[PDB]
This record gives C-alpha cells, sequence and structure tokens, in this order.
RNA sequence: GUGGUAAAGGAUGUGGCGCCGCGAAGACAGCCAGGAGGUUGGCUUAGAAGCAGCCAUCCUUUAAAGAGUGCGUAAUAGCUC
RNA sequence: AUCAACGGAUAAAAGUUACCCCGGGGAUAACAGGCUGAUCUCCCCCGAGCGUCCACAGCGGCGGGGAGGUUUGGCACCUCGAUGUCGGCUCGUCGCAUCCUGGGGCUGAAGAAGGUCCCAAGGGUUGGGCUGUUCGCCCAUUAAAGCGGCACGCGAGCUGG
RNA sequence: CGCGGGGUGGAGCAGCCUGGUAGCUCGUCGGGCUCAUAACCCGAAGGUCGUCGGUUCAAAUCCGGCCCCCGCAACCA
C-alpha cells in the first residue's frame, strides 16, 4: 500500500503496465504512501509511440494490496497495485482507464470526474 | 533599525532619549531609528 | 541610443546589446548583465563575463585536494596548490567554447 | 606609496616616547602614543582628505613614511633570518603634530578632521593656531 | 550590581571644577497674531519670481528687518522658524 | 696539506631498509590538549561615490576597531612502562551570532509578495542519486530542509572501505 | 617560500666564466641568370648582450637583488 520508489502498477497512460515510484507527496516525514493520495513516480517500461514518453511525473493512487479500513469498516483487498496518473496540479491526461467502481478513490474528492472514467469489470 | 553605533542627529533637529537606562534619539521621522542600542 | 554590448570571457556572447540611450548603458547593466549566472556554471574556472557594451568594460558579473596533507607544511600545500593553478592558465585558453548559452535569456 | 632607495633592508624596533610641536598654518591635529601606521593609511589620509575640501581645497599632507614589516614569507614557520618587505609607517609617540593648513576654512576641515579623526588607529585631538615658536 | 579582565566611537550619564552669553530700560525659550512694506532672476524660465540644476556681497521699515529655514509639484501655495 | 665539515678520529671512505631489531628518553613531531590569537568566522566603525529627489531604505570602495577560537599554523612544557589517529550507524546534548515556524521594526511597501534589522532555543529541522569522503552537485520536494559544539560527540558498541 | 639554467643583430645560437677588442646562418636592401619565377652569381647592410646598482681610471662582461623563460626540489606523518 505504501511506497517510496517501487515497481507499482500504473495501468494508465504509460505505454506499458508499470511505473517506478519516487515517493509520498506531502508531509515530509510520512514514509507510508496512503491511498487517496497523489505521488511522484515514473514509468520504467516501454510505450507504443504514444505520447507520455520517458521522464518524470507526479500523480495518484489506485487500490492497495495491503489492508484498508473504512470508517464504516468496509473492506476490500486485491493482490495487485494500479495507481492514478495526472497532469498539472490535478487534471487527468488519458481519457481512458479501464477499472471498477471501488470506494476510497473519490473520497479525497479533489478529482470527481475520474470516477466515471474507470467504472468497469476486471 | 537598531544600529550598533554613532548616532548624530539626522532628522535634523532631534531628541536625545533616556529610558530603560537605554539611550536613544527619535525625531519627527520613523526613517530615523537611531538606536545605537 | 548607442549600442550597449556585453562581455563574457569568450566574446560576442549570446546575442544582446541594442542602443543604450540616456545613460541606458548601466541602467540595465546591473540588471540584464547580472544574468544570475547562466544557471549553469560549467567547470570551476569562474570566467568573468563582463559587458563589452562599447568601452572600457562596465558590468561586473576547483578541486579541494589542498587540505589533505593535514596539520602542517605551508610549503607542500603550496606545491600541490600550484599544480592545479597552472591548469587554469592552460584551461580557459585551450578549453575552447566555454559558452553555455541558450539558458533562459534573462 | 612613499619610500625609496633604501640604505638597508629592515630596521629594528623600539617605541617609547618622542617629540614634535607647533602647527604649521593654524589648522591641524594631534594624538596620543601611537603604534606605527601603514602608509596606505597614511596616504589614505590625504586620500580621505582630497574629496572633501571643496573637493579641491589644497592642503599640505604631513609626516613621512618609515619602517618595514613582513610575515617573512607568509605563515609557514620561522626559518627566515628576518627579511622581505611590503609596508611602511611613521615614528609616532607623543601624539605627533598632524599637518592640516589649507585656507579651505572652518568646519569643512574640522569634520574632515573628524573624518580624519574617525580615521587612523589612534585617538587624537584637534588643533590650530596657539603660541608660536622661533628658530635661527 | 559599578567592583566583575575590551577597543573604537557614541554618548544634554552624573559630579564638582576655571574659563565666556543675566540684556531687571530684563533675556533663550515656552507661549500666542505678525513673522517683512518697492525685499519676485539675467543662466532653468519644464517653475523657483528662498523653499530642484545656476548670483546674494546695496536701500525703504524698523513691529523685524530670515540675502529668507521648511516641507514640493502648475509658478505657487500651506505649515515653520 | 683545503686536515676549509678550517682544533683537526684515517694516512686512504657511499647509500638503504616499509624485512628490521634492541635499548633508552617526553631533554624534539603526528593526532590531539592548552597557549596567544597570526590567517580564518563574524559585528560594528568612516563615509566617498553611487542607487528617478538620497550619503546612512540599499548598500559599502578606499580604512579602523575588535571580538571569537571551531579551520592554518606557530608553539611546544602533560606522554614513548601504551593520548588506538578517517568517515558510518546508533543516543545525545548544550550554544546561539538564527536556518522554518514567535513578535516587532522598516520599507525604494497599494497589499499579498518580499527585502532588510532586532529579541527570543520550544521544538523541529527528510529520502535518495555517486564517489572513503564532512563537503559538494543534483531530484523531488515538502512550513522549512542551520551552523557549531563536545579529544575533529561517540573501540571495553561495533562497523571498517 | 630553495635552489641550478640562462636570457644576446629580423630569428638562430656562437662569442663570456680567463677586465680594456661580438662571430657564424638563413631570412635581408640593392644588384646578376630569365617569357616570367625559382633556382644559381653578388654586393652591401645592420647588435642599450632581459634589468639594475653598483666594484671598477672603465663593465656584453665582475658583482649583487628586483624581470621572464628551463629543470631539479619538495619526505612516513
Amino acid at each position: 500500500m505504501i511506497q517510496p520508489q517501487t515497481y507499482l502498477e500504473v495501468a494508465d497512460n504509460t505505454g506499458a503496465r508499470k511505473i517506478m515510484c519516487i515517493r509520498v507527496l506531502k508531509g515530509s516525514n510520512a514514509k507510508y504512501a496512503t491511498v487517496g493520495d497523489v505521488i511522484v513516480a515514473s514509468v520504467k517500461e516501454a510505450i507504443p509511440r504514444g505520447a507520455v514518453k520517458e521522464g518524470d511525473v507526479v500523480k495518484a493512487v489506485v487500490v492497495r494490496t495491503k489492508k484498508e479500513v473504512k470508517r464504516p469498516d468496509g473492506s476490500a483487498i486485491r493482490f495487485d497495485d494500479n495507481a492514478a496518473v495526472i497532469i498539472n496540479n490535478q487534471l487527468e491526461p488519458r481519457g481512458t482507464r479501464v477499472f471498477g467502481p471501488v470506494a476510497r478513490e473519490l473520497r479525497e474528492k479533489g478529482f470527481m470526474k475520474i470516477v466515471s472514467l474507470a467504472p468497469e469489470v476486471l | 533599525m537598531k544600529v550598533r553605533a554613532s548616532v548624530k542627529r539626522i532628522c535634523d533637529k532631534c531628541k536625545v532619549i533616556r529610558r530603560h537606562g537605554r539611550v536613544y534619539v527619535i525625531c519627527e521621522n520613523p526613517k530615523h531609528k537611531q538606536r545605537q542600542g | 541610443l548607442v549600442k550597449v554590448n556585453v562581455l563574457v570571457h569568450g566574446e560576442v556572447v549570446d546575442a544582446l546589446t541594442f542602443i543604450a540611450h540616456r545613460e541606458k548603458a548601466y541602467t540595465m547593466a546591473r540588471a540584464i548583465v547580472d544574468k544570475l549566472a547562466e544557471v549553469i556554471p560549467r567547470q570551476l574556472f569562474e570566467v568573468p563575463i563582463q559587458a563589452a557594451i562599447g568601452g572600457k568594460i562596465i558590468a561586473r558579473a576547483r578541486k579541494d585536494v589542498l587540505a589533505k596533507c593535514y596539520g602542517g607544511d605551508v610549503t607542500r600545500k603550496k606545491k600541490l596548490l600550484e599544480k592545479q593553478k597552472e591548469g587554469k592558465k592552460r584551461l580557459k585558453a585551450i578549453g575552447k567554447v566555454e559558452v553555455p548559452q541558450e539558458a533562459f535569456l534573462a | 606609496r612613499m619610500k625609496y632607495r633604501k640604505q638597508q633592508r629592515g630596521r629594528l624596533k623600539g617605541a617609547t616616547k618622542g617629540g614634535d610641536y607647533v602647527a604649521f598654518g593654524d589648522y591641524g591635529l594631534v594624538a596620543l602614543e601611537p603604534a606605527w601606521i601603514t602608509a596606505q593609511q597614511i596616504e589614505a589620509a590625504r586620500v580621505a582628505m582630497v574629496r572633501h575640501f571643496r573637493r579641491g581645497g589644497k592642503i599640505f599632507i604631513r609626516i613621512f613614511p618609515d619602517k618595514p614589516y613582513t610575515k617573512k614569507p607568509l605563515e609557514v614557520r620561522m626559518g627566515k633570518g628576518k627579511g622581505n618587505v611590503e609596508g611602511y609607517v611613521a615614528v609616532v609617540k607623543p601624539g605627533r603634530v598632524m599637518f592640516e593648513v589649507a585656507g579651505v576654512t572652518e568646519e569643512q576641515a574640522m569634520e574632515a578632521l573628524r573624518i580624519a579623526g574617525h580615521k587612523l588607529p589612534i585617538k587624537t585631538k584637534i588643533v590650530r593656531r596657539d603660541a608660536y615658536d622661533e628658530a635661527q
């Protein structure tokens, strides 16, 4: 769930399904990369022509594969770790992202539009 | 502007100050912090 | 209006200078001239890129081995101090280019 | 600078007390029991002087440059027999008469004298005409 | 809280000391009205005809006689002194 | 007779040791201590001449005074019957002349932004990139990302390049 | 911060260290060989000897410290 640099799944606008991470985005000390958060990271894997290409980027969480809790104690695990991508402060580059409904995601409520864009199966 | 030193009546006419033991000068202009203290 | 130029160890530098009219020579000197420092330094020569506007200059804009033979010899220190000191005279000269333009233009 | 064509290469030392005297020209200064003063500083006086006297009010300077000093070479260690050179000073002990006549008149000097007074590494004092002297 | 290891230079610190402004036909103020009456620039005149960058070296009043210290630009005002 | 390393051991004479030994001694270093404070680190002082009207917002040329004692050393009496001499992690802690947060001053201050100047340690004050490195460059930064103390904190707790 | 090496006609060094005196080379001015140029034939020309302040009846010189260039030096700490 938490990460400095690591292998973490991008599943977004990279030309391949991975991004290397860099770290947590806000509190100096924190270590832990909690969900519902934006992050610094980079792809390591390849692309088909595409656009985003190699370089550096700042962007956000999806899932965890390491224990959430809800205030209503809803719970939901997943042996996989995709996470969101963003341009600028906020807006989402790719207008495409396959993914499901899910819970914690919108709850930061800084980026409501996304929710529509990744609703589906698998 | 608490200068360390000097102080020589630079808002032209100016009052020598004696307070808290500390000794200064103020005149008509704030742009005259002659506190060598 | 004249033609206020600039200086930078090399010559001609990027591509500034226009027409310094009404003391406009130094007017912007301490401004544009002091272009921070080209953001990039490149080497430890410390070239002095002045402003050859049209004078008569105007504007006014290294390893650490020395301390290792510690605790003594204000002698041998000097010995190894001259070694590199000679490079500077043979660097800035041979080290052509030394022009890191295309920075910010400010 | 102000020295030349030396008899030697290095004086010895001393400093205890001496004697200068009356002003030449009814404007001047004087001090206390000075340590030696470097020529730049010595020349700095007139240097400090020139700007202020109507930025032109002509004045005779004063005392002549003297003694050698050096850190041998630099800061290695003693090994030198005692040599090499750079800077020069003045014999300075009873509070020597400073020379300050001009005709440039009044305070303009008198504070330049304070300029001078604030200048130079010894507390001083301020003088002018007083009580003559006479010589054969 | 000076005794209590520091210079420089500041210092209407304070003390007493000698040297010089008491003008009781009475002052320096602190005050209050005046705070000049022909007291207005030939060189900027972009205005200075004190009160930006350019002279002050003779009379009128005597209330005093600011050649003008002042804040600043359309001169100027307008407040100090 | 230069026996002139000139009161001369011979009449005729080199080095090298990190393969060394063995004696003795703090009557000579290295790290360290301390010493004074030279150079450094910092703070004032004078005020040029600047910086739309400016000497003293901003600065500071030419200068001076220092203080302070971490680097440079000079020193060299503690000592050679044992002062184990680099960084690193550990856990600290004083100190502030502050680096972020206090509170002001001041603006060449519309204000926010800032700059600059006082007064004050409660805290707090990152992870990596790569080399023996502190240091330094850099990458994202994040309220911020400070010096320096204390035998260059720290071998009877190590690391060990 | 020492040393030891020396600074010379346009350039090149000879020549000096052994007090009263600089020479050898091209290149060089003008001149011969030529369709033109080279070749090749000739002339003449021209030197505070890095400074300096001194010894010296006199100093390129002897001698001294300042000025550039060469090389040796710069230990285990």
